[PDB]
């Protein structure tokens, strides 16, 4: 007899509000999995905010 | 023996037996747990959130 089972569970979400539409994208598109964020996207949103 | 009249005699006796045992458990435990916060009263409506 040889059985084997695995399972995996996942669940990711995320949401943003505020500011120009351009400026905050751009923070969320390199905030979700970027891994290197940067000052000068941040100081863009915070002009937008 | 055999004297005057004859007498046969025979026996055998062979017994073997093997018991055997194995049990083995391993368990691994591991926990971590990371928090970080940051309250900034700046004063400025972009940077101090920045």
């Amino acid at each position: 007899v040889n059985i084997t089972s695995e399972n995996l569970i996942d669940d990711v979400v995320s949401l943003i509000r505020g500011g120009t539409r351009k400026y905050a994208f751009e923070l969320k598109e390199k905030l979700l999995r970027g891994t290197v964020i940067d000052v000068t996207d941040f100081v863009n949103w915070a002009s937008s905010i | 023996y055999e004297d005057k009249i004859n007498v046969g005699g025979g026996l055998s006796g062979d017994h073997c037996k093997k018991f055997g045992g194995g049990k083995t458990e391993r368990a691994r435990k591991a926990m971590a747990v990371e928090d970080i916060i940051s309250r900034v009263r700046g004063g400025s409506s972009g940077w101090s959130g920045g």
